[PDB]
């Protein structure tokens, strides 16, 4: 060991080759996936770092540990730089690409050892690399299943399972569900992407959890400014009107302060200043817009033409919100009312048609409610609960499951996890390597082999028998692959993978256990270029 | 101001006497000066001298504090040699030490700081001994 | 591992030599090899490498049998001569008149890079940037001539020859710089136009308002003259070396020369300076006091192009004896991948195409030649006498490493794959050999896969140097 | 179950430990105890040697490495600013009250419980204290009760030859100083001086004060009866 | 650099075992001492957990975290600083035997623990008896525990009191289902700092409710008692104001210089004028007020403070509600802190006073302080620092539960006779903290001079057949009812350590290695 000193080829330092460098790298790769090993899986243990001063830290993240982990090889950085590209790339999924990578290059050096020349081996390993994808590419599916079966109601109940809500997540986890599924939406120029906020919540203390109410619109956060204004108006049809412009008070001149004595010259300039507001004011009037909603405000003077006309003014409103407000109600934002020479807003050219609006009291701040709109799909969430604590821990919970909901909406092209992917691809190239010979054939199947890690390692971190749940998960992928071929199936299925809790083989689709194709496409990518990488190097020197 | 340092300097033997027999002067307008003589009626400069072998505990705890302390403490002078560039034959057993100056002369003289503050020295711990 | 700290990982054989940092003074002798190879053929440092090492051992071997390393050194020239005559028997000749040979071979050797689907441009882009300095029947045409530009911004697909010379500093874009000038003279310039500063101990004493009115209109005349007697030379490009200590042109110098219809480009570095003093043909100045019209070169126009945000300044039209067409092709790109892969792939092209230029023609890839002109020599060797006929049949065998090598990096059976070609070459010449892209044997003429001579014949003069120079080492001894 | 760059006792080592040095403590301030005791010599190393006797003066000079001798010496210095002597009373009596302490634990005896007992000692000790004392009487003519005791302390710390020179002389200077009346005593009102080339017997008091300097002149008187201070 | 397998399980337990087994011996009065030696000569024979767990240094992570968390729970909680520790080790000490020989893995230990840490929870509860938190009498004969037998025994009758009245001053009894049950909300860090005042006695002293300003009227021509007060919080200086740019002055003529003091005039009577549109009565301002616009605000009628600092401030925005704005011309009619008690500045000792009080309920509270010496303030300082603590735990559970080793007994024998009954692995965790549990009353048998097995033993039959409030009298050593003797401690207390100390352990057991990284 510790080849070094030779005795010729006298160059300017030690240089070693072959099966010594082999080893090394093999090693080092142990030696990290060591490191990374207990982290993979939501049930990982974690594990402390600690410096040369005296500090430490502890955490599961993968990425975290890689980051600050010290690696100190020439072969090893490789797996630090192959995370820190996959943290750039997909941001998530470190620890398994890293276990994959060492898997490999264990099992390729056990064919080097087998008279398998490194090239051979490489090829083999892209080829399979490529029937893989392409079985992935074969096994995808895009949202579907998600609307009336429990599919993203196990994921809220999931998220939901650290907080107060995991009592009433049967519910809850239905109502964040049916909310972020109704928004769905083309986003911009056919993206396909649902809307990156969205769902509001409100609290209240009325009847209990289980009473929750979706609203069917929109909601402000917001007053109505002065209390003599109806808080609701036309219960059975009752428009809104959306406009950018201001409708505070106006000046005589943005450069002109007034510093008049006269009573009739000061009531001229207020007059003029009150009368370009209540112009403004009475273009909407006549229009009969019975909810004004303004952007900028709305000045107390001008309100009282609202008051009169029983109309109910919304201050400081939120351009997002009034925008699809219009867009759902038929109408649209007015941006200003200076159009060529004229000063109108267009009566009942931009008005939107609600069944209800109603200022509607919660707990905190007050928002006004917009229902019945033409189409809007979108809903907001009111929390009912025994008190506000209870309620503030469930709108916590709420949003951390609508975020989580979301991201798992916005993939439109997403596969099951679990494992399921990686015991699929362990049976497809076992057949598919039987008929390539051509000394690909063990390298095909060294990398179909190398998967299996994945589902091995999970199964250790769930303190369960990981031998006989390797065995049955790849005994359900052969019978549903053996099956193809007939074209009929009625005990065989596959997506099953392994339940970390339960210590189960269940379905990942309906369990609630999927990932974006991309991820494990380019996991798996990614990781047999670190390996095929770490393959190429059989000289090291060092100067 | 003026905001004179800033950070740590490395000292070598050669310019010890000079970096940390310069904590004796103030400049230009900070201080009184009189008929031949130029030199401030107030006093100098605080200067943390830092002697390190950098493969004990308490002094990469060190580096880490006194680097710390030069960004906040700006007028503050602090420098770090290698202790056995410092003193000849310097001893580990008095390791790491602290020697703080002012106006040319010697104010403290911390040895085996690893007692000066816990054992994992805290800013809190430096903090406490830069306003004493 | 270098010393500082740095890990390098390459299958270069130039980079790994120079970073392997050889002490043992003989074994320098295959650096030298390699630099050789690079500054005539351009590639294949890793061949040349090999056959040393195989004609080393072949020279172990003979020596081993009791023969004397002179005659080993003079029958192993005397091999080599031979192989170089039958390679260039067998050798494909081409014309550099016809421009679909070289294309055909650029997209050859473009082909092992990234940029494949648009090496129908690069192709006779380097095709077309050799000739107009090449020509035919010219021998040896130095490559080194020809300058790779790179400036961010653009594609691929955008590139430009320049029959004439390329800058790669913009205009000034202050006020007062014109940008172009027709009829222009261009010179290189070494100093700096700056007020009197001494490089000696100095400095400005003032004792009244009417002594510093003096020094400052002193400095401002002093700025005047300096332009003065640059625009008196004719000199209406000017190019200003990059200096820390003076200003290239100060404010108030640039707009004295925009007064004097003087184009200015400062911020120059060494290299360009260097690369101008042939692409232009002037001479540089010194001194503002040397500065004069003989040490200026001469264009029909000079002007900063900027299609797509090029602001790249050209010069064309020099129409002087020594000035002479050094064709700087223009490289552009969005990203600094593009630009950076562009310059190795057009690198690479000019080198095969001034292999090519120097020896007309190519031969198969992947050891067929080296196999053919083993089974040559090994025949002919039978009818010589003495030492001769051993040096020369093992001179013969060691021929054969190259396929060998091949084949074992090829993952490939070493034995097998030089049995086959072997037997193939009973019937075909020059067309049956190593290709990776078979994992095989195959017909490396058929494939496309062809070498430039020059390369081959290289090889085999620098392998038959090194292995001669080795052998004749005999002591060594300290020198101080 | 222990740390790099430290070492602790385990089980009674500490126990052990603080004894043997209480032990080693004692028996080196053993041999000082009464006017039949021995002295000590410390030498500084600078070429200065004491030659001392009392405890607290012993203690302080000398250097000690074992770390519960050195709290020991520490504790029992506090006599020197409370009573002013007692030192090596309390330094032999912590002594062997460790080693019976020790001695009943090697039969099982756990600590606490000999601590309480030492308390409920202490407090019958202190009611003995209180009932065995005998009162002094205020009268002026208590001359011979004083210098009594001025030779019982000089006995302590002097050759026994030195003693009728001290004992006389320490009475005089304490009783001067505090007359027969309430008042307060200072000791700061009687001022030490030292001499040198002269015999050690011929310590003498002074009433007044003696003043350093001298006169500078022959024929000024050697000697001034009734003489104003100016 | 990296250890794999059950090594860095072993190590982490001998840490922690290593940890606990110093302080073993820090629980009840008859705590032995221990000997504390530095490098250098000098050593100390303190008996302080605290001190004990401060000064001991250590190398293993496992032990630094050990420390850092009773050191968090010293000021987190006002007792239980060695008693987490101490019942972590023996809890790690009993399930390394699982881990180790029984081949059981991580998670199974660490969720069998976080059930049985809600079992003891829940056991706690149950064991526990009702104090009166309403009747002052029972509150100071509860509180006196902590205050007799110290410095303060003296004045210990006093100290009660001023404690209790303290702590009720802060603690606000809320119960409701809208809110929620605010759980008292008691700071006493923040809020309850107590000032110093020298002179008087301790019966002297009294609590404000609210703030104590020590800031006197920055003119002698100013109101010193208004008995409708309105506080105003600012932080931009009435002065002269220059650009927010380099700023230069040029004059001319020498009485030209007065222009400075007219701009300076004029923009510090505007700024005052808006400060009196908020119709207020005490301005305070964090940076400097020039006299001009003291006079100003004078001839507005309110009183004027300046140079205050940032720490008076947050606590009259608590116990005044004055919103504080940092541009005067930015200040609303709104900010204004209405519902003011008074501006009284009686003196008490030669001293300056402010007082901001008011019968609302602000959840802050000053304690004024009286002594005959700086030494004896300080001292009661610190032991009405204790006594708050200790009636904050107390009083945020109107419970206590008894002492000496007694709940611990209670709830081991409780938790291995629910254990029985789950029919699965993880009954083994459960009975190793079970056993752990027992490390008080082994600690408190031992410290007592009796027999470690035998009284022991006699413990767990009376628990196990008789009731609950046996334990060890820390005098007697033998086994008495904590009621009779008035052994008790606060369930808080308890219930914090439990809970501290089982996640302590699982946090522990989670690390599975230690390795180099930057």
């Amino acid at each position: 060991f510790n080849n070094s000193r030779s005795d010729t080829l006298f160059l300017g330092g030690e240089k070693i080759s072959g099966d010594d460098i082999r080893n090394q790298n093999v090693l080092a790769t142990m030696a990290v996936a060591n490191v990374v090993k207990s982290s993979l899986g939501p049930v990982g243990l974690d594990k402390m770092l600690v410096d040369d001063i005296g500090d430490f830290t502890v955490t599961n993240d993968g990425a975290t540990i890689l980051s600050l982990l010290d690696v100190q090889h020439p072969a090893g950085k490789i797996l630090v730089e192959l995370a820190q590209q996959q943290d750039r790339e997909i941001g998530d999924g470190t620890t398994s690409v890293v276990i994959i990578a060492s898997e490999l290059l264990k099992r390729a050096n056990e064919l080097v050892k087998n008279k398998i020349h490194p090239t051979t081996i490489i090829t083999g390993f892209r080829v399979a690399l490529r029937e893989a994808i392409r079985f992935i590419n074969e096994v995808l599916s895009t949202s579907v299943d998600t609307l009336g079966k429990e599919t993203l109601i196990n994921i809220a109940k999931t998220s939901m399972s650290s907080k107060i809500i995991g009592a009433d997540s049967d519910f809850f986890s239905n109502m964040v569900v049916d909310a972020l599924l109704a928004v769905k939406t083309q986003n911009s120029k056919g993206e396909i992407k649902y809307p990156v906020k969205a769902v509001n919540v409100l609290k209240a203390h009325g009847k209990s959890a289980t009473e929750s109410l979706l609203v069917p619109g929109y909601a402000l956060n917001c007053t109505v400014a002065s209390q003599a204004m109806p808080k609701r108006i036309a219960g059975g049809n009752v428009k809104i009107a959306c406009l950018d412009l201001n409708l505070q008070k106006a000046r005589m001149a943005m450069g002109v302060q007034i510093n008049i004595d006269d009573p009739e010259q000061l009531e001229q300039i207020r007059k003029r200043e009150a009368g370009i507001v209540l112009e403004r004011v009475k273009k909407i009037i006549d229009a009969g817009a019975q909810v004004v909603l303004t952007t900028k405000g709305i000045d107390d003077l001008c309100l009282k033409e609202f008051v009169e006309a029983k109309i109910m003014g919304v201050r400081r409103c939120k351009k997002e919100d009034l925008r699809r407000i219009a867009r759902a109600t038929g109408a649209t934002l007015v941006s200003s009312m200076s159009n060529l020479e004229g000063e109108e807003t267009f009566e009942s050219s931009y008005l939107g048609l609600c069944d209800e609006v109603v200022q509607a009291k919660f707990s905190d701040d007050e928002c006004i409610l917009i229902k019945g709109t033409s189409k809007h799909s979108s809903s907001s969430i009111i929390l009912r609960g025994a008190n506000d604590y209870s309620l503030d821990e469930m709108e916590r919970s709420l949003h951390d499951s609508l975020s989580v909901v979301k991201r798992t909406l916005e993939s439109g092209n997403v596969v099951p996890g679990g494992g399921c992917v990686e015991a699929a691809l362990n049976i497809y190239l076992d057949n598919f390597a039987t008929t390539v010979g051509s000394r690909e054939q063990l390298a095909i199947a060294e990398f179909a082999a190398a998967l299996l890690i994945i589902p091995k390692t999970l199964a250790v971190n769930a303190a369960k028998d990981s031998s006989e749940l390797v065995a049955k998960l790849r005994s359900y992928h052969a019978a549903s692959q053996m099956a193809k071929p007939e074209d009929v199936k009625r005990r065989s299925y596959r997506n099953y993978g392994l339940d970390l809790i339960r210590g189960k083989i269940v379905d990942e689709i309906h369990a609630g256990v999927l990932e974006p194709t991309i991820s494990k496409v380019k996991s798996l990518k990614s990781a047999l270029e670190a390996c095929v990488a770490i393959l190429r190097i059989d000289t090291m020197i060092t100067v | 101001e003026r905001s004179k340092f800033g950070e740590v300097f490395h000292i070598n033997k050669p310019e010890y006497n000079k970096e940390v027999t310069l904590a004796s002067q103030g400049k230009k307008y900070e201080g009184a000066q009189t008929n031949d003589n130029g030199e401030e009626d107030d006093g100098g400069v605080y200067v943390f001298v830092h002697l390190s072998l950098q493969s004990k505990l308490q002094s990469r705890i060190l580096s880490h504090l006194f680097q710390s302390a030069a960004c906040k403490f700006r007028e503050i002078k602090f420098v770090e040699i290698p202790a056995n560039r410092a003193i000849e034959n310097y001893p580990e057993s008095n390791c790491p030490t602290l020697i703080v100056y002012y106006r040319g002369e010697v104010i403290k003289n911390m040895i085996t700081l690893l007692e000066l503050g816990g054992n994992n020295s805290k800013m809190e711990d430096f903090e406490d001994f830069m306003v004493k | 591992k270098t010393s500082r700290g740095e890990i390098i990982i390459s299958n270069d054989g130039h980079t790994i030599l120079k970073q392997m940092a050889i002490l043992h003074p003989v074994a320098r002798m295959l650096v030298e090899v390699s630099a050789a190879q690079d500054s005539e053929a351009g590639d294949g440092t890793t061949s040349v490498v090999i056959l040393t090492g195989a004609l080393l051992g072949a020279a172990e071997r003979l020596l081993n049998k009791g023969i004397h390393p002179t005659i080993i050194a003079d029958s192993f020239q005397s091999a080599a001569k031979r192989s170089v005559d039958i390679l260039l028997e067998m050798c494909h000749k081409v014309s550099l008149s016809d421009r679909e040979q070289l294309v055909r071979a650029a997209s050859t050797s473009l082909s092992s890079k990234i940029v494949s689907q648009y090496s129908s441009f690069l192709a006779p882009l380097a095709v077309d940037s050799v000739l107009k300095i090449s020509d035919e029947n010219s021998k040896n045409v130095d490559l080194n001539d020809i300058r790779l530009v790179k400036k961010v911004g653009g594609t691929i697909d955008d590139t430009e020859m320049i029959d004439g010379v390329v800058l790669t500093q913009t205009a000034i874009k202050s006020a007062g710089g014109p940008t172009r000038k027709e009829k222009a003279k261009i010179g290189l310039i070494q100093f700096q136009i700056s007020p009197p500063k001494p490089d000696t101990e100095n400095n400005i004493i003032v004792n009244d308002y009417r002594q510093m009115d003096k020094i400052l209109k002193e400095e401002r005349a002093y700025l005047l003259n300096i332009c003065k007697k640059i625009k008196k030379a004719k000199c209406n490009v000017l190019l200003i070396q990059k200096s820390i200590l003076r200003d290239a042109v100060n404010d108030l110098a640039l707009h004295f020369l925009s007064k004097l219809n003087i184009m200015v480009v400062k911020d120059i570095e060494r290299e360009e300076i260097e690369f101008l003093s042939k692409g232009l043909g002037c001479k540089p100045i010194a001194d503002i006091e040397l500065f004069t019209e003989d040490r200026l070169g001469s264009a029909d126009l000079v002007e900063e192009i900027d299609s797509d945000g090029s602001k790249i300044v050209r010069v064309t039209g020099i129409r002087n004896n020594n000035a002479r067409p050094t064709v700087s092709v223009v490289i552009r790109g969005a990203n600094n991948m593009i630009i950076d892969e562009t310059e190795r792939s057009l690198h690479d092209a000019l080198c095969v195409i001034r292999c090519l230029v120097k020896e007309r023609g190519l031969i198969a890839g992947g050891g067929a030649p080296e196999i053919e002109i083993s089974r040559r020599l090994s025949k002919e060797a039978r009818s010589m006498e003495g030492v001769q006929a051993f040096i020369w049949q093992e001179f013969a065998s060691a021929l054969e490493v190259i396929p060998t090598t091949l084949a074992e990096n090829a993952g490939l059976n070493s034995i097998k794959v030089v049995t086959e070609l072997r037997s193939k070459h009973e019937n075909g010449e020059l067309n049956d050999g190593i290709s990776v892209r078979r994992s095989g044997t195959t017909n490396t003429y058929e494939e496309h896969i062809l070498q430039p001579v020059l390369v081959s014949t290289s090889a085999i003069t620098l392998a038959s140097e090194c292995v001669k120079s080795i052998l004749r080492i005999d002591d060594i001894a300290f020198s101080r | 179950l222990l740390n790099p760059k430290a070492e602790s006792l385990r089980r009674d080592a500490a126990l052990k430990v603080n004894v043997t040095s209480a032990e080693g403590l004692q028996s080196v301030l053993e041999t000082n105890l009464g006017p039949k005791g021995t002295l000590k010599m410390l030498v500084d190393g600078a070429g200065n040697i004491k030659l001392t006797k009392d405890g607290k003066v012993l203690l302080t000079e000398m250097q000690i490495q074992s770390p519960t001798a050195v709290l020991i010496a520490r504790a029992a210095a506090a006599q020197d600013e409370i009573t002013g002597d007692g030192t090596t009373t309390v330094v032999c009596l912590v002594g062997e009250l460790l080693r019976q302490a020790h001695r009943f634990i090697q039969e099982g005896v756990h600590p606490r419980i000999i601590t309480d007992g030492f308390e409920i000692a202490r407090k019958e000790s202190m009611k003995f204290l209180d009932e065995f004392k005998i009162s002094k009487t205020n009268l002026s003519n208590d001359r011979e009760f004083l210098l009594q005791v001025a030779r019982s302390s000089l006995l302590t710390k002097v050759d026994a030859d030195l003693t009728e020179v001290l004992t006389p002389i320490v009475t005089d200077a304490v009783l001067s100083v505090y007359d027969a009346q309430a008042d307060n005593l200072d000791l700061h009102m009687v001022e030490i001086m030292q001499m040198q080339h002269l015999s050690p017997k011929d310590t003498t008091f002074i009433k007044g004060l003696v003043l350093d300097h001298g006169g500078r002149h022959p024929d000024m008187p050697t000697r001034v009866k009734n003489a104003y201070v100016l | 650099e990296r250890t794999t397998g059950r090594q860095a399980q072993i190590s982490n337990i001998t840490a922690a075992k290593a940890v606990a087994d110093v302080i073993r011996t820090c629980l009840g009065p008859k705590a032995m001492l221990k000997m504390l030696l530095d490098p250098m000569g000098g050593l100390v024979l303190t008996n302080d957990g605290h001190a004990i767990l401060r000064e001991i240094d250590v190398a293993h992570p496992a032990a630094k975290s050990m420390l850092e968390l009773s050191r968090t729970q010293d000021e987190e909680v006002g007792d239980g600083t060695t008693t987490v520790i101490i019942l972590a080790g023996e809890i790690l000490a009993q399930c390394a035997p699982y881990l180790i020989e029984k081949n059981i893995h991580p998670v199974i230990i660490i969720q069998a623990l976080k059930k049985a840490l809600t079992d003891a929870l829940e056991v706690i509860k149950q064991v526990s008896k009702p104090v009166d938190v309403e009747n002052d009498a029972a509150m100071k004969k509860l509180i006196q525990a902590s205050i007799g037998t110290k410095y303060v025994i003296h004045w210990s009758e006093k100290m009660c009191e001023l404690a209790l009245d303290a702590v009720k001053t802060v603690r606000k009894d809320l119960g409701q289902t809208v809110e929620g049950e605010p759980n008292f909300e008691i700071d006493i860090k923040r809020y309850v700092r107590v000032e110093k005042i020298p002179g008087g006695d301790v019966l002297d002293s009294r609590v404000l409710k609210g703030v104590l300003l020590n800031k006197d009227v920055v003119h002698p021509k100013m109101s010193r008692h208004i008995e409708n007060p309105r506080v105003v919080l600012l932080d931009c200086p009435l002065e002269y104001k220059k650009g927010e740019s380099q700023t230069n002055i040029e004059i001319e003529k020498e009485e030209d210089w007065n222009r400075i003091l007219q701009i300076e005039e004029e923009q510090v009577q505007l700024m005052c004028e808006q400060i009196l549109a908020v119709r207020p009565t005490l301005v305070i301002t964090e940076k400097g007020v020039s006299d001009l616009a003291q006079h100003y605000l004078l001839k507005g009628g309110c009183s004027v403070l300046r140079r205050v600092k940032k720490s008076d401030n947050n606590r009259i925005a608590r116990v005044t509600g004055a919103t504080i704005v940092n541009r005067v011309e930015d200040l609303k009619e709104s900010d204004v802190g209405t519902n003011c008690g008074l501006f009284k500045v009686e003196m008490i000792g030669d001293e300056y006073f402010s007082f901001l009080d008011n019968c609302k309920e602000p959840k802050a509270c000053t304690i004024m302080l009286r002594g005959g010496s700086k030494d004896i303030l300080n001292e009661i300082d610190r032991n009405l620092q204790d006594a708050m603590a200790v009636a904050r735990n107390v009083m945020l559970s109107p419970s206590l539960s008894p002492g000496g080793g007694a709940t611990e007994m209670a709830v081991s024998v409780k938790l291995a006779e629910k254990a029985k009954q789950l029919e699965g692995i993880q009954q083994w965790p459960y009975q190793a903290v079970a056993d752990a549990m027992e490390c008080i009353p082994r600690t408190l048998i031992q410290n007592a001079g009796g027999d470690p097995i035998r009284l022991l033993s006699q413990l767990r039959a009376k628990h196990a057949q008789g009731n609950f409030t046996t334990g060890i009298d820390g005098d007697k050593g033998k086994i008495v009812d904590m009621v009779s003797y008035g052994i008790w401690e606060p369930e808080v207390i308890k219930q914090q350590s439990v809970k501290t100390a089982i996640e302590s352990a699982c946090l522990l057991l989670r690390v599975d290695d230690i390795v180099s990284g930057v």
